[PDB]
Order: C-alpha cells, then sequence, then structure tokens
C-alpha cells in the first residue's frame, strides 16, 4: 500500500524460482535434510530465552497468572511473526539485511538492528553458557561443592558469610562470582571464570566453524539430549516429597496480580524472545529451505512445541520448588518443636507452607540456588547435577547457533571481509571478539553488568524491530503480493486467521505493548540486588540505585538498534538529494 | 585435592575442543 517503485527488479522472480533449487546447489548452503532444518528451529524456538526465560517470569510475577498472557500473545503476536519470518525468508531467498535491503533500500537498518540485536543477546547468554560450564566442571566430586561450607584459620569455624548464608549461596556468590558489594567496585578478572568463558566460546566456535555445514549435524545431539534429559527431571521433580504441592501453587494463580500491566509487558517482551524473533536467524535459517517447502506447517508445529515446552518446564521448576519450600516448612517446623523439648523436657518461627512457595528468587537463583541445594538433598546428587548442567549447556549451545547466525550471515552480507577469506576466519574473529567484550562479566562485579541486559534495555529493540518486520512486509512490501508468493511456495493462499493477524491484530498489540512498556518500565527507576556481607539483615536483600553513568549504558545498548532502523532510513532519503 | 577436580574436567574437555577444532580447520582445506 506505501508506493514501492523498483521492487520487482531487487528481489527474485516468481518463475526465476522454479529455476534456482538444482541450479544455486553451489554459492548458497543448503539443510542436508529437513530434520535439520526442523531441529535447528526446535534448538532456537525452545532453547534458552524459552527454557531459561519463562520458569524466572512464571515464579517472578505468578506461577499460572503469567503463563495466561504468555499463551495468549504466542497465538496472537508470535505465530504470525514466526509464519512471516519463515515465509519471507524462503520466498526472498537471503538473510535479514538482504531481506528488509531488497524490500526497500531505506530499510537496511532494520537488518543492522537484528545482527547488534543478536550480537548482545549472544554476548549475555554466553556468559550463562559459562556459569553453566563452571557448574559443570565442579560437578564430578560425591560431595559436591556447593553442598558444604568452607572454615577458619583456627579450621574450627565456618566463613561466617556461608554461616550467616548458605553453602549454595556462598559457592555462588563468592566461589564463583567473588562479587563485589557494587557495580561501582570493578575489582578485577576472576581467571577461573575468564578459563569457562573461553570453553564456552571455544565449542561454539567448534559447532559453527562452517556455519549449517557444521551445526546442522551438531544439533542430532543438541537439540535431542535437552529434552530427554528435561524428561528424566519431570520424572525425578514429580515423585520428589513436597513436589505435588509446588504443582498446585502454579495452577492456583491470583487473578488480581493478571490485571497488571508488567504481567502483561514481560509476556508481551518473553513471547520474542522464547522464539527468537526479530534476530533474525529464523530468516537466514527459512531462507535455506525449498521454495515449495510448507513454512505454515512449520511455524505452527514449532509453535505448539514451544508452547508446550513453556507449561512443561514451569512443571519441572515449581516440583522443585515445592520440594525446597516443603524441606524448610519442615525444618522450620521441627526447630519450633526442638524449642519446647530443650525447654520443658522460649523462642519460635511463623512458617505457613505458602509462605515459602512465594518467596521469589531474584537474578539467575533458580539455577545456581535452588537446583543446586535440592540436586544436592537427591541420592547419587553428582549424576543429577552433571545431567542438569550438560542439558542446561545443550540447550544455550543450540540457542547460540542462531544468534550466531544472526551476526555471521549479515557481516558476509555487509561484504566487510575479503570475499577470498574461508567463513571459517570470519567465525573465529566474531567468536574472538566477542569474547574479548565478554571480560566485563569476569569482573568482580560482572553480575550487576549482566543484570543491566535483564533491564528492559534487553527488549525496547526486539519489540521495536518485530514491529517494523510485520510493518515492513505487511505495508511496504504488500500483503498481497505476499499472499500470491505464499500460495506459489505451499499451494494456497494463508488463511483468514493470518489476514486478520498480520494486517491489524499484530501490529496493534505489539504498538499497544512498546507504549505501555514505557509508561511504566521506562518510567521506573532501574534498581539491582548488591551481595554484601557486611549489611544489616545480611542474607537479605539490599536492592539500591545504579549510579547515574549506567543510564549512559541502557541508553545506548538498547537506543543504538532501534534508532539504526531510522537512522540508516534518515541517511538513505537524504544521499538521494 | 592436590589437584581441582574442575581443572581436570576443564583440561580434557578443552584438549577435545582443540584437538576437534584443528581437525574441522584440516578438513575444511582438505575438502577440495
Ligand atoms: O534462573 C533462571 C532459570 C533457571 C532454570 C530454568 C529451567 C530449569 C529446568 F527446569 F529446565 F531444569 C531449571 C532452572 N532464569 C533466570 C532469568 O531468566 N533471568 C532473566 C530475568 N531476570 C533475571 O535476573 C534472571
Ligand atoms: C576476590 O576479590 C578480592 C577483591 O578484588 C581479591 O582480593 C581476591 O583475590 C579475589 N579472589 C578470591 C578467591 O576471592
Amino acid at each position: 500500500v506505501l508506493p514501492n517503485p523498483g521492487l520487482d527488479a531487487r528481489i527474485p522472480s516468481l518463475a526465476e524460482l522454479e529455476t534456482i533449487e538444482q541450479e544455486e546447489a553451489s554459492s548458497r548452503p543448503k539443510w542436508d535434510n529437513k530434520a535439520q532444518y526442523m531441529l535447528t528451529c526446535l534448538g532456537f524456538c525452545v532453547g534458552l530465552g524459552n527454557v531459561w526465560r519463562f520458569p524466572y517470569l512464571c515464579q517472578s510475577h505468578g506461577g499460572g497468572a503469567f503463563m495466561i498472557p504468555f499463551l495468549i500473545l504466542l497465538v496472537l503476536e508470535g505465530i504470525p511473526l514466526l509464519y512471516l519470518e519463515f515465509a519471507i525468508g524462503q520466498r526472498l531467498r537471503r538473510g535479514s539485511l538482504g531481506v528488509w535491503s531488497s524490500i526497500h533500500p531505506a530499510l537496511k537498518g532494520l537488518g543492522l538492528a537484528s545482527m547488534l540485536t543478536s550480537f548482545m543477546v549472544g554476548l549475555y547468554y554466553n556468559t550463562i553458557i559459562s556459569w553453566i560450564m563452571w557448574y559443570l566442571f565442579n560437578s564430578f566430586q560425591e560431595p559436591l561443592p556447593w553442598s558444604d561450607c568452607p572454615l577458619n584459620e583456627n579450621q574450627t569455624g565456618y566463613v561466617d558469610e556461608c554461616a550467616r548464608s548458605s553453602p549454595v549461596d556462598y559457592f555462588w556468590y563468592r566461589e564463583t562470582l567473588n562479587i563485589s558489594t557494587s557495580i561501582s567496585d570493578s575489582g578485577s578478572i576472576q581467571w577461573w571464570m575468564l578459563l569457562c568463558l573461553a570453553c564456552a566460546w571455544s565449542v561454539l566456535y567448534m559447532c559453527t566453524i562452517r556455519g549449517i555445514e557444521t551445526t546442522g549435524k551438531a544439533v542430532y545431539i543438541t537439540s535431542t539430549l535437552p529434552y530427554v534429559v528435561l524428561t528424566i527431571f519431570l520424572i525425578r521433580g514429580l515423585t520428589l516429597k513436597g513436589a505435588t504441592n509446588g504443582i498446585v501453587f502454579l495452577f492456583t494463580p491470583n487473578v488480581t496480580e493478571l490485571a497488571q500491566p508488567d504481567t502483561w509487558l514481560d509476556a508481551g517482551a518473553q513471547v520474542f524472545f522464547s522464539f527468537s524473533l526479530a534476530f533474525g536467524g529464523l530468516i537466514s535459517f527459512s531462507s535455506y529451505n525449498s521454495v515449495h517447502n510448507n513454512c505454515e506447517k512449520d511455524s505452527v508445529i514449532v509453535s505448539i512445541i514451544n508452547g508446550f515446552t513453556s507449561v512443561y518446564v514451569a512443571i519441572v521448576v515449581y516440583s522443585v520448588i515445592g520440594f525446597r519450600a516443603t524441606q524448610r516448612y519442615d525444618d522450620c517446623f521441627s526447630t519450633n518443636i526442638l524449642t519446647l523439648i530443650n525447654g520443658f523436657d522460649l523462642v519460635f518461627q511463623t512458617c505457613d507452607i505458602n509462605a515459602f512457595l512465594s518467596e521469589a528468587v531474584e537474578g539467575t537463583g533458580l539455577a545456581f540456588i535452588v537446583f543446586t541445594e535440592a540436586i544436592t538433598k537427591m541420592p547419587l546428587s553428582p549424576l543429577w547435577s552433571v545431567l542438569f548442567f550438560i542439558m542446561l549447556f545443550c540447550l544455550g549451545l543450540s540457542s547460540m547457533f542462531g544468534n550466531m547466525e544472526g551476526v555471521v550471515v549479515p557481516l558476509q552480507d555487509l561484504r566487510v571481509i575479503p570475499p577470498k577469506w574461508p567463513k571459517e576466519v570470519l567465525t573465529g574473529l566474531i567468536c574472538l571478539g566477542t569474547f574479548l567484550i565478554g571480560f566485563i562479566f569476569t569482573l568482580n562485579s560482572g553480575q550487576y553488568w549482566l543484570s543491566l541486559l535483564d533491564s528492559y534495555a534487553g527488549s525496547i529493540p526486539l519489540l521495536i524491530i518485530a514491529f517494523c518486520e510485520m510493518f515492513s512486509v505487511v505495508y511496504v512490501y504488500g500483503v498481497d503480493r505476499f499472499n500470491k508468493d505464499i500460495e506459489f511456495m505451499i499451494g494456497h493462499k494463508p488463511n483468514i486467521f493470518w489476514q486478520v493477524t498480520w494486517r491489524v491484530v499484530s501490529p496493534l498489540l505489539m504498538l499497544i505493548i512498546f507504549l505501555f512498556f514505557f509508561v511504566v518500565e521506562v518510567s521506573q527507576e532501574l534498581t539491582y540486588s548488591i551481595w554484601d556481607p557486611g549489611y544489616e539483615e545480611f542474607p537479605k536483600s539490599q536492592k539500591i540505585s545504579y549510579p547515574n553513568w549506567v543510564y549512559v549504558v541502557v541508553v545506548i545498548v538498547a537506543g543504538v538498534p532501534s534508532l539504526t532502523i531510522p537512522g540508516y532510513a534518515i541517511y538513505k532519503l537524504i544521499r538521494n538529494h | 585435592p592436590p589437584v581441582s577436580i574442575w581443572l581436570i574436567v576443564f583440561g580434557v574437555v578443552m584438549g577435545v575442543i582443540v584437538v576437534g577444532i584443528v581437525i574441522l580447520i584440516f578438513t575444511g582445506i582438505r575438502d577440495r
């Protein structure tokens, strides 16, 4: 509907697609088998971002008061984008930067904002993978290192921190992070963390060395192991002890918080992190399929698995949450019994079970504090620790293949490295570059920096890219051409569910969410949680205000990608003059 | 422990990975 002259020149002819699959055998990559593509989509729409984020947000709002908005916006904003990205990639036979640049030359900004976003989410998730590997490397020890405290110079006093806190809390904050008392206290580089980061990047490079030539074989183990091990943990979880108590707790949501715009905003932004939408990897990956590939059926199958896996992982977390709360209730109970037995042959504790289940975990605690403590209480605790960190490591890796795709393909399409040089060279330099940037999260104050990416700074860009993709495919390229295109690829025009969601519903929902993501989220003061053993009520939570200069970080990490979209468009409409 | 067990695990994993990287580089060159 917007005037777009010259479109037919830039994009492949519909008749040219019938004479491209058997003559572009070289120059362009091909999936060996549809299984390889489906296993790659599984790993990118159900890696971390689904399995890591969803469960945290469940327990940070409400067990079931968050799944409702999540599953509504999965259907009405996620399935439509997922289909759109799959189809547009399959038709225009290019990556994100090739696709938006060919729909209109002023939209090369859309593709640069996806490459930067993909860069930033890869930098975040590979630090989480370096932590996961630290814990996997300490999981080959009969007494898991986080099960016991250290000691004093007298070798008769437990470390006061550990004592005032827990071996788990102390192994996370002191033995792993060696955390400082604020973001201003940088300290220095934790060498043992640096070794784990190098390991994460180096494994990723081994799997992504020749893009889909190598990542397509990696996914046979990396997108299949996580799901079997998560099945083993579902069965272990349900038979834990108080597990059924926890699972009743996420299926009795308070509805008073289903009316909280934050629950809707987090669910909004979770739909794009869950599916890895607006990163651009999905467009590149769908561009290597046959032009007659059924992208509608693929988007639906991926979606159904995404929603089902979201709810499944919430069951595995809450069974373990329920187990922890019940062993506290009991413990606390058994000490209130022991106070009057020690007094009568009188201090007491108030500990109902609903006060323990509804005790939120800040940061990455669900993985390195709750699941780690509960694995030590299980028999063969070292075999459950290794399975848990191997599951998470493979999920991380599967997700990292998509995020790497979304940085490598655009840099190939910007022709910035000599074409002569093998891709292996380009992949390697991205791994080295991002490895060096990730030294900031190896500092004494690293977690604090990683928690800034957990702010709205990590989300605004994703909401802006997704909207612009939808808008540009429907109004700049034209939904009518797009329907004739799909009808050519799969044999039938997309039905009225797709027409309503693309033209009105999805764009309008995205707009509302972006608008009210500033009316509340951005307007609120950015605060974070510090671990300082010199704090009154020490093992308790002291949230403080970030310094002013961190605004100079959120302002770029989010702004730049977002502003790349118009910024490049305005550059292109003043070079024309 | 005379050696920390995480360093024995890291060494073996990192060794396997570097041998992987080297095999895949020489394989890629040999694919003519
Ligand atoms: O701690 C977790 C996930 C744990 C987990 C996930 C799955 C499993 C499974 F059940 F699968 F085994 C077990 C543990 N997530 C943190 C997170 O997402 N954030 C982002 C927003 N805010 C933050 O600071 C932290
Ligand atoms: C932890 O950080 C402190 C302060 O930067 C430093 O002195 C110490 O060497 C670090 N190492 C450990 C093991 O805590």
